[PDB]
């Protein structure tokens, strides 16, 4: 979607294996801020959104 | 330490940094004390084909 | 209220305890107050901060 009306899809009920969004170098810029990037494997969450 | 990297993971030399090359090539310490120097070398380590 | 002394001491050496046992649930500027969520969440560059 355009940046006015950008998509956001909801993340439940789901094991995330983040380790190969790290390891990937298809990704110019991959910054995380309130965790780190090498954690995300190591954490639960709910309210995920993308 | 003299090597050679790319134009955009010049800013991955440097402490605290997550990135590739600092993660599995060249690793700084969060308490590094020097200086970091970087200069364009396409005349001289590149090659047209 | 005759034996209003001791327990004005008492109560005020239980307030000063629950005060200070108090003062760990603030993360005084911080993102968390609890370390174990710092440590598990941060690389030490950050959670040093």
């Amino acid at each position: 979607a355009s940046v006015y009306a950008w998509n956001r899809k909801r993340i439940s009920n789901c094991v995330a294996d983040y380790s190969v969004l790290y390891n990937s170098a298809s990704f110019s810029t991959f910054k995380c801020y309130g965790v780190s990037p090498t954690k995300l494997n190591d954490l639960c969450f709910t309210n995920v959104y993308a | 330490d003299s090597f050679v990297i790319r134009g955009d993971e010049v800013r991955q030399i440097a402490p605290g940094q997550t990135g590739k090359i600092a993660d599995y090539n060249y690793k700084l310490p969060d308490d590094f004390t020097g200086c970091v120097i970087a200069w364009n070398s396409n005349n001289l380590d590149s090659k047209v084909g | 209220s005759a034996l209003g002394k001791l327990q004005d001491v008492v109560n005020q050496n239980a307030q000063a305890l629950n005060t200070l046992v108090k003062q760990l649930s603030s993360n005084f500027g911080a993102i968390s107050s609890v370390l174990n969520d710092i440590l598990s969440r941060l690389d030490p560059p950050e959670a040093e901060v």
